[PDB]
């Protein structure tokens, strides 16, 4: 691909999500989420072959499908007021649809099996785009629409979607799907406080986002798809593999890290409302992602598994390209804890 | 639920209100404005180690930008967090002053003519 | 100045009509922005009485108001006549 | 639906016990019917017929736990002559996992499903006494 | 009640569309649609809704044209599968059929909530305007509006298409 | 009502014809007056074998030019609007987009048939 | 919800103008340039009062005025009149273009008997102003009274009571 | 509502429930696809016709162009799966699991 | 979620196209103009919330305005009536309505 023609990509990318943000008219919400999708489909491609076009096409049939879901909701909500703005959406039949398909959108469970499936097939540049640039469109649509939400329905997929991505990532030794199960888990945390508070929901998506851009740099930085080649990290860079597991240690939620920070708040907002018994489910459910983040972190930095011979080429050489935010994004992941208070900026 | 985006008169892409320029700035010895710079000063840190160059000494002039940039950053991050902090209280003693039905301050009652229950430790 | 004016030769003498096509919109384009008769066409359309003209109550204060159809007051289309 | 849920909650504890089997037996069934058709959805059953039997086994268990469950708690309820008490809800659960551990003809199964079902209908009966919300409404 | 046509246009073109999702084979799918188009420009036409209707007709029969051409490329096989050829196929367009057939029952014998709401029938013709005033087309002036109040719907159409250029180019190019 | 009736009649009209030719003259069908057509030798294959288009990318690319159609089909009506200057800056962006649209294709190699 | 206010038969008789659309079309022009105050009149107590039920009167008066229009032309150029109407009944979309002659010869009778001057292109397309006794109706949306606002935002901003208030957090 | 109304929303459901279902060829859930834009677009015209909602007159035509673009988007995949196993079903996108 | 672009620079992007009562191309108006912007002039200031509970009438009139719900019930309720009294025979309906009736212009 050229590189014009794939910075006009992403630019278009960037401006169906910018479309949705700022736009006031149902129509246009609509035009951003299927110009997204247009430039999004020949950016999960840039490398072709067999599994690249496998998971462009099934994504592309998940979210042309939410669209129209999206689409006759809005039209349903048109014919019982005739209103275009985006507002607490009069119709409880459009609500319930416009809910779906945004949880289509955004990979809930039970829309959540073609996450793992793309997020394997694609690329770590491509799945680093998917797992953070494509959740701000469906979850700001979710913020400006949450007075009418139902909040049985979008509590139980959160539920559903907590409990999935951690059975789902116990099971898996490749990288990417494990991301994608622990954006799964993470998409269920951001949508169970949705009803109660959005500033919460935009903390929890700012260190999600901030967390998994380095967890995906890092993997990046150490050309890394699988558990045992990542295994082979620590002979030839360990400072990657330490930054690593304290990265993974704070995606667990320990305290003081800042992982811990998300849950936390959104607990005691739970507890604000009565919600007692649906904070201690998830809580108990998000010690599964800590087991397995636990493992990758057993595997890469705490033991030292056997190399190969040809490593020792590898030693004889520089990483050529540089990530200039990598440093930034590893400090912003793990110590911002003291900082919790400055989160009143967010509303 | 969104609390302060439908405040009346919320300019919408501020980030900084004029009202705001009646509350007292930051000091710049604030704990916070320091662990800013800390923070700045690990990321400088960990840029030396990724790039296999003396943590320490490698680039001070790298380090120093790392330090400035957290420092400026947060001083506005801290005078906006403040301004939202002062704003809930305003609006939190304005309600309760315009509803003294819902606040009710009721007789006080000393320990003394309060019936407490005693449960013995045996 | 003097190779746009080959490749000019050249384009005429391989692809006439790309080069008619390329002069034709070009023209096109940048005409009507030097033509007076474009807000002559914008007064024609503002000239067309698609919808009834409701009457205004008479407060007794405006000269500029004609009380009648024919009376002097009020836009005239004598330019119209004359186009 | 919540239909059933109602026809099931508005019986009184002690009182009318087929009835009361009747409708959980009913929450039962529509609860395997469900879990039977992800079930086949997810994991194709090779033939219509072995779908059916797939589906007829799934839906016989669901419908036999609750049909025990609600018979056995509303029994004890009159039998104790103590309504809003979680010991009922709890012999209920333990007598539906005993069921559950015949259904699969597995010692394990029965005693596990015993347990965790006899200790969750009495969180359950707990939560109807003291009014704890699983779902609760925005209040701040 | 008035000649029915709106009721008898609207249950064809539930026909067609039971026609082409029971999936016989792209060339019939293809055809139902087709047929669907034509039943849609007709409804929309009974409205007032001229311009539309031929537009979202003219739209789709090139729709169905490169979708047959693509068929005939990609989407054949030795024995084409049509409604009676398959028990699937036949099973799902007498189900389709047959759900149509019972709503329409439910909906005229009845007055009941199906999904959303009640509806009692009485012919589309009650909830019309009565509207005397024009020497233009409304419909018309509302889509002409697209050049003078739409420049921002414009501007996202036209991005759009060319991006559209670029992204068939870009995954088709293969390699 | 009288385009209906025209277009019923026409179709009768039809239908009639195709009536008249398959009930009026006299029919000798037998397997071999009624075998496939391949100019006197049995095909090979199947004619519901795949049949490769060399110009997939031309028909996708009229399936995108064919909306711009409908965009601009309005103009006669967008022509009488009172505001001129912006009809026209937006009719001559929408045709200036649908040009550079044709002229990346062109120049990609896009309208040349696979080989 | 209330019944609805209706007039009785009785109160919508009225003399009607029975011409047919080439008649009126005919006459159109000085039609609208000899009973424009009665017809403004209506018009705008039309659009003003919002509500047919309250400009019968106006109506009945727009009615008299065409009659007494008609009496008037077939008192004074019935021929020609017939003549011209004839002319624009003969085509299909009822066209001026087609006949000039006839109009031209209406138009001379009209001018010579009566003293009317057909309108120039653009004058009976003007906005006029019209003076009547009717007073401006002040509710004419049968409006409710408007529910009050939340009353403001007053007073000068102080810091937050200790701070954020948030767990350990001092500041 | 009346009968017509109804008659769409329930082609949209068919359409939906079409798409939803697979049988082998990828062509013919596009189909349902479009379909689905199709009953979308009569049912948004009928309302915006009934309430004479002027400047909702072009939203339709909107909706058909994103359509088409849809539709190209689909076709081009099921270029590059064909040329990947020399037919279109959907058996074959079975490389990544769950 | 929404930044407020258009409001911050007054730009109207896509505000002319929210509402039915706002600024028709040759001031066509809407079939329910007046519902419509009795609502919004009713609802306009005072938030959600309260505009849910106290413009509740104005939303009324304006949903029977748009879908004629009421309207529909009760010429159904008329027609039965009449169809049972005629069926009995004792309706003995009018010219008019028959189509006899002295049409006026
Ligand atoms: C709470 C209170 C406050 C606490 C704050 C939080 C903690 C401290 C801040 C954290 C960040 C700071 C440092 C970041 C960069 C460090 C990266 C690094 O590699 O370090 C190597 C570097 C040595 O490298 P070198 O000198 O170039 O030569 C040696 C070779 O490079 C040889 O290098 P090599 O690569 O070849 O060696 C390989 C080695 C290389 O691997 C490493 O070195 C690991 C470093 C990972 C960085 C930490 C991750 C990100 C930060 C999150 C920390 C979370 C803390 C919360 C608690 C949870 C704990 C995880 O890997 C291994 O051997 C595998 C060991 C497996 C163990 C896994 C455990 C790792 C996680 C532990 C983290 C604990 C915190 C930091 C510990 C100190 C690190 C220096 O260490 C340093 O010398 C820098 C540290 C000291 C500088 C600061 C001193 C300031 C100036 C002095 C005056 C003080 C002023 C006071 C004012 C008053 C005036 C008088
Ligand atoms: C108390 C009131 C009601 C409570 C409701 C809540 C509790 C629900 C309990 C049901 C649990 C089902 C899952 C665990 C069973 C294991 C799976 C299995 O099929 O083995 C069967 C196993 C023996 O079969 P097997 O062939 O030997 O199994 C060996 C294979 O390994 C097994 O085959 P496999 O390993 O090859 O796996 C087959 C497949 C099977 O896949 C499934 O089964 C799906 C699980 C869904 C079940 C949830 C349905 C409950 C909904 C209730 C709604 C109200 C109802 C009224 O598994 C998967 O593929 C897993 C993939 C996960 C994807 C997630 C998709 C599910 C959608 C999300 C859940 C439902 C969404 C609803 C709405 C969502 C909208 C936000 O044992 C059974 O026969 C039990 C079947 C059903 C018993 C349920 C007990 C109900 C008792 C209620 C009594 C009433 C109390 C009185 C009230 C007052
Ligand atoms: C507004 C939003 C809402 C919109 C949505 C609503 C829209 C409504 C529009 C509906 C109009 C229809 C339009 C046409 C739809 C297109 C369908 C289609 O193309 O078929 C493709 C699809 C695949 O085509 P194919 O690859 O060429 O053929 C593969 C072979 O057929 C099979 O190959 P095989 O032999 O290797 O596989 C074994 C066999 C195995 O077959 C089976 O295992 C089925 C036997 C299950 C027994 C059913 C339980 C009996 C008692 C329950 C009664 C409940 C009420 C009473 C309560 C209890 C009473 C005591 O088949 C399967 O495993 C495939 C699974 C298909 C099962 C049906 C899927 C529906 C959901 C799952 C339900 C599962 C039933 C569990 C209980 C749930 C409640 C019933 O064909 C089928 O799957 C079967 C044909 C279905 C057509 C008729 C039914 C249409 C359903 C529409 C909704 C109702
Ligand atoms: C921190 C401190 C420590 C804390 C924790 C440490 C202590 C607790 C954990 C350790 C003990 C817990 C183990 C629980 C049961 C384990 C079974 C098992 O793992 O299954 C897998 C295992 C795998 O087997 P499989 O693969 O399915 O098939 C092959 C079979 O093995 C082949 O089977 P088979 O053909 O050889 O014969 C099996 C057959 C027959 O088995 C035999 O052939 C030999 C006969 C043995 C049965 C003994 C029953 C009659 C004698 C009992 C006398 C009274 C009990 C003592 C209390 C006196 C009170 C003053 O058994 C049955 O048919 C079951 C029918 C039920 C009758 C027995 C159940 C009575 C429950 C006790 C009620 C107590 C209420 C509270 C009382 C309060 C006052 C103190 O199953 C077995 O092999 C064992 C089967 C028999 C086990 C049942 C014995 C119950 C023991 C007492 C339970 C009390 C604790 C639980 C209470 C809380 C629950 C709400
Ligand atoms: C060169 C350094 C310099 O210029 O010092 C000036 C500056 C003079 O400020 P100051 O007003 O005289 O300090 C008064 C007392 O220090 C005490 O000042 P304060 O009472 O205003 O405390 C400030 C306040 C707000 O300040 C903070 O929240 C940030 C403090 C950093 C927390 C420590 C974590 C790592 C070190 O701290 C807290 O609210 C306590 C929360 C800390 C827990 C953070 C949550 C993470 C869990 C633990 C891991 O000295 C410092 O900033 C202290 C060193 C830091
Ligand atoms: C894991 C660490 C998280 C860090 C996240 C990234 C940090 C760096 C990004 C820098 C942000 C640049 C913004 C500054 C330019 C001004 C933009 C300004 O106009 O935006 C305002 C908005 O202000 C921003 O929201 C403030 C951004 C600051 C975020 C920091 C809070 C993080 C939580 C506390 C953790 C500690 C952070 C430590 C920092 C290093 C307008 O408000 P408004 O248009 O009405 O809001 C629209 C959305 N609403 C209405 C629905 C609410
Ligand atoms: C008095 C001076 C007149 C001035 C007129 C204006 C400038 C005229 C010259 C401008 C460019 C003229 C044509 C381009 C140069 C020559 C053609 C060329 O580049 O190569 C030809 C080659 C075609 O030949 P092949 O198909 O490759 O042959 C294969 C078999 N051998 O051209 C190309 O490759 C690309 C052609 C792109 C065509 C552009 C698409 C259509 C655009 C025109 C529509 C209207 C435009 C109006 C808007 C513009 C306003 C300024």
């Amino acid at each position: 691909m050229n590189p014009i023609i794939y910075t006009t990509l992403i630019m278009t990318v960037m401006s169906g999500t910018m479309l949705v943000m700022i736009s006031s008219h149902w129509l246009l919400i609509w035009i951003g989420f299927e110009m997204n999708l247009l430039a999004m489909i020949p950016v999960l491609m840039k490398n072709f072959n067999p599994r690249a076009t496998e998971a462009a096409t099934k994504y592309f049939l998940t979210q042309a499908t939410a669209s129209m879901m999206l689409m006759m909701a809005i039209i349903i909500n048109l014919l019982y007021s005739g209103q275009w703005t985006i507002t607490k959406m009069f119709n409880p039949v459009a609500m319930t649809m416009m809910t779906m398909a945004l949880a289509m959108k955004l990979g809930l469970s039970p829309f959540h099996f073609w996450v793992p499936e793309v997020t394997q097939g694609i690329s770590l540049q491509a799945g680093l785009l998917l797992l953070t640039w494509q959740k701000l469109a469906p979850l700001s649509v979710l913020c400006q629409i949450s007075q009418s939400i139902n909040p049985n329905l979008m509590l139980t997929m959160a539920m559903l979607s907590i409990l999935i991505g951690g059975w789902g990532g116990l099971n898996q030794t490749q990288l990417r799907k494990i991301m994608a199960y622990s954006s799964i888990a993470h998409m269920g945390w951001m949508t169970a406080v949705l009803p109660y508070n959005t500033t919460m929901t935009i903390l929890n998506l700012l260190i999600y986002i901030t967390m998994t851009l380095a967890m995906f740099m890092l993997l990046i930085h150490s050309s890394a798809t699988t558990t045992l080649s990542l295994s082979h990290t620590w002979n030839k860079m360990p400072v990657i593999t330490s930054l690593m597991m304290v990265t993974l240690l704070s995606m667990g939620g320990l305290p003081p890290l800042s992982g811990f920070m998300p849950k936390w708040m959104i607990i005691q907002e739970m507890t604000k409302n009565e919600s007692i018994i649906m904070p201690t489910l998830m809580a108990m459910t998000a010690l599964l992602n800590l087991y397995f983040y636990m493992r990758l972190a057993y595997s890469s930095s705490l033991t030292m598994f056997p190399s190969t011979n040809n490593m020792k080429m590898k030693w004889q050489f520089e990483h050529t390209k540089q990530m200039k935010l990598l440093p930034t994004m590893i400090v912003l992941s793990t110590l911002v804890l003291p900082m919790t208070p400055a989160l009143s900026s967010l509303n | 639920m969104t609390m302060m985006s439908g405040r009346p008169g919320r300019v919408p892409l501020q980030f900084l209100p004029n009202e705001a320029r009646s509350l007292p700035p930051p000091k710049l010895t604030d704990p916070r404005l320091v662990y800013m710079g800390f923070l700045g000063y690990c990321s400088g840190l960990i840029d030396n180690a990724i790039r296999r160059r003396p943590v320490v000494s490698a680039g001070l002039h790298r380090q120093l930008l790392y330090v400035t940039s957290f420092v400026f950053f947060g001083y506005y991050l801290l005078k906006r967090q403040d301004y939202m902090y002062a704003l809930r209280d305003h609006d939190m003693f304005a309600y309760v002053k315009s509803h003294p039905e819902d606040f009710p301050e009721k007789d006080k009652k000393t320990y003394g003519e309060i019936l407490e229950e005693f449960h013995p430790v045996r | 100045a003097g190779r746009i004016a080959s490749f000019l030769k050249n384009a005429w003498a391989k692809e006439p009509v790309l080069v008619a096509s390329f002069a034709i919109g070009g023209l096109a384009i940048i005409l009507p922005s030097l033509s007076p008769y474009t807000n002559y066409a914008i007064r024609i359309n503002r000239a067309t009485p698609y919808n009834y003209p409701v009457p205004l109550r008479d407060d007794g204060n405006m000269p500029d108001v004609p009380s009648h159809p024919q009376d002097p007051q009020g836009p005239s289309l004598e330019w119209l006549k004359n186009l | 639906a919540k239909t059933l849920l109602h026809k099931y909650s508005d019986i009184p504890e002690g009182t009318e016990c087929h009835r009361k089997a009747y409708a959980s037996t009913s929450i039962g069934g529509a609860t395997g019917l469900i879990v039977s058709a992800y079930s086949i959805a997810l994991k194709p059953p090779a033939s219509f017929l072995e779908g059916v039997a797939r589906t007829g086994r799934y839906t016989f268990t669901s419908a036999a736990i609750g049909a025990i469950f609600g018979l056995t708690s509303c029994i004890s309820a009159q039998v104790r002559e103590k309504p809003d008490d979680p010991l009922n809800y709890f012999i209920g659960g333990c007598a539906g996992g005993l069921t559950l551990g015949a259904r699969t003809r597995s010692y394990g199964i029965g005693a596990a499903a015993c347990a965790y079902m006899g200790l969750t209908a009495a969180l359950v009966k707990m939560g109807q006494l003291e009014g704890w919300q699983v779902f609760a409404e925005p209040k701040v | 009640m008035t000649m029915y046509i709106a009721f008898i246009l609207s249950t064809i073109f539930v026909i067609g569309f039971v026609g082409f999702s029971s999936k016989p084979s792209p060339i019939y799918g293809g055809l139902g649609l087709i047929v669907s188009g034509g039943v849609g420009c007709g409804i929309v036409l009974n409205f007032g809704g001229s311009f539309l209707g031929l537009m979202v007709f003219l739209i789709y029969l090139g729709g169905m044209l490169v979708v047959f051409g693509y068929t005939t490329a990609m989407a054949t096989e030795m024995y084409p599968e049509v409604w009676v050829s398959n028990k699937t196929v036949f099973g799902a367009f007498v189900s389709g059929l047959m759900m149509e057939f019972c709503m329409v029952y439910y909906a005229l014998k009845e007055e009941e909530v199906e999904i959303i709401f009640k509806f009692n029938g009485l012919g589309d013709w009650v909830i019309y305007d009565t509207g005397d005033s024009g020497f233009f087309s409304e419909e018309a002036m509302g889509i002409a509006a697209l050049y003078s109040y739409g420049t921002w719907l414009v501007i996202v159409t036209g991005w759009s298409l060319l991006i559209g250029v670029v992204v068939i180019m870009e995954i088709t190019r293969g390699n | 009502m009288n385009i209906m009736l025209t277009l019923l009649t026409n179709v009768t009209l039809a239908s009639l014809l195709v009536l008249i030719a398959f009930w009026l003259p006299q029919l000798n069908a037998y397997s071999e007056k009624t075998s496939p057509y391949e100019c006197g030798f049995d095909p090979m294959g199947s004619a519901r074998l795949p049949f490769s288009m060399k110009f997939f990318l031309v028909a996708i690319t009229f399936l995108l030019f064919d909306l711009e159609i409908a965009l601009l089909l309005p103009l006669p009506w967008a022509s009488q609007t009172n505001n001129l200057k912006t009809m026209l800056t937006m009719a001559l962006f929408l045709l200036i987009l649908l040009a550079a649209s044709l002229a990346y294709e062109w120049t990609q190699k896009g309208l040349e048939w696979a080989e | 919800p209330g019944i609805v206010e209706l007039p009785t038969l009785e109160d919508l008789k009225v003399q009607e103008v029975k011409v047919s659309s080439s008649v009126l079309k005919a006459a159109a022009h000085h039609y609208g340039a000899q009973c424009d105050k009665p017809n403004k009149e209506f018009m705008l107590c039309r659009w003003e009062e919002k509500d047919p039920r309250r400009c019968l009167e106006e109506g009945k008066l727009v009615n008299q005025c065409a009659l007494d229009f008609f009496r008037q032309i077939k008192r004074h150029c019935a021929e020609p009149f017939t003549e011209y109407w004839t002319c624009i009944d003969y085509s299909g979309l009822q066209l001026f273009r087609h006949c000039r002659k006839q109009q031209a010869k209406f138009d001379e009778c009209v001018l010579d008997k009566l003293g009317w001057v057909r309108p120039d292109l653009g004058e009976l397309s003007k906005v006029t102003k019209v003076k009547t006794d009717r007073p401006l109706p002040e509710n004419p949306y049968h409006s409710r009274a408007r529910p009050e606002p939340n009353p403001e935002a007053e007073g000068d901003l102080k810091p937050a009571k200790h701070g954020s208030r948030l767990f350990f957090w001092t500041m | 509502m009346p009968l017509v109304y109804m008659n769409i929303i329930m082609a949209f459901a068919i359409a939906l429930a079409g798409l939803l279902m697979y049988r082998s060829h990828l062509m013919s859930s596009l189909l349902c696809l479009e379909g689905m834009m199709l009953s979308l677009f009569i049912m948004s015209t009928l309302i915006i016709l009934n309430t004479h909602f002027t400047l909702a007159n072009m939203m339709p035509i909107i909706l058909l162009v994103f359509a088409a673009c849809e539709a190209a988007l689909g076709l081009s995949l099921l270029v590059m799966v064909s040329n990947t196993y020399g037919t279109d079903y959907v058996q074959n996108l079975n490389l990544l699991q769950c | 979620p929404f930044f407020d672009v258009q409001k911050r620079l007054g730009l109207d992007l896509d505000r002319w196209m929210t509402i039915q009562s706002a600024e028709q191309p040759h001031k066509i108006p809407g079939r329910c103009h007046a519902f419509e912007k009795e609502w919004i002039e009713c609802a306009h200031g005072i938030g959600g919330i309260r505009a849910e509970k106290e413009c509740k009438i104005e939303f009324d009139d304006f949903v029977e305005c748009l879908l004629r719900q009421k309207t529909m019930k009760r010429l159904s309720a008329i027609k039965r009536q009449r169809d049972k009294l005629i069926k009995e025979g004792k309706y003995t309906p009018p010219p008019h309505h028959l189509g006899k009736e002295d049409p006026r212009p």
